[PDB]
């Protein structure tokens, strides 16, 4: 039956940014503005600032 | 609709998973995993297709 038959499962753990990042999703970089209010993504990280 | 009381006897639920290869298994303020953890004063079970 339904409940009998056999699963493949795959379990992707992953390791939240507490350090360096290895694993990055598919972004292009851009290149860095200093000394003025922008829009900052630092490796995931979100924000607005100088 | 054909009801039956279940009383005076011990529920383990986990034997139910070999009775059937279940397709719905779905709880209302129970949660499935914790029903051998507790005690109720009567059971009904109804069955129909
Ligand atoms: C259901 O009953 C039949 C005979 O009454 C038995 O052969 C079968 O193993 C039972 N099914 C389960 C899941 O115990």
């Amino acid at each position: 039956g339904v409940g009998h038959q056999p699963y493949r499962v795959v379990v992707l753990s992953f390791e939240l940014l507490h350090a360096p990042a290895t694993v990055c999703g598919p972004k292009k970089s851009t290149n860095l503005v200093k000394n003025k209010c922008v829009n900052f993504n630092f490796n995931g990280l979100k924000g607005t600032g100088v | 609709w054909n009801r039956k009381r279940i009383s005076n006897c011990v529920a383990d639920y986990s034997v139910l998973y070999n009775l059937a290869p279940f397709f719905t298994f779905k709880c209302y303020g129970v949660s499935p995993t914790k029903l051998n953890d507790l005690c109720f004063t009567n059971v009904y079970a109804d069955s129909f297709v």
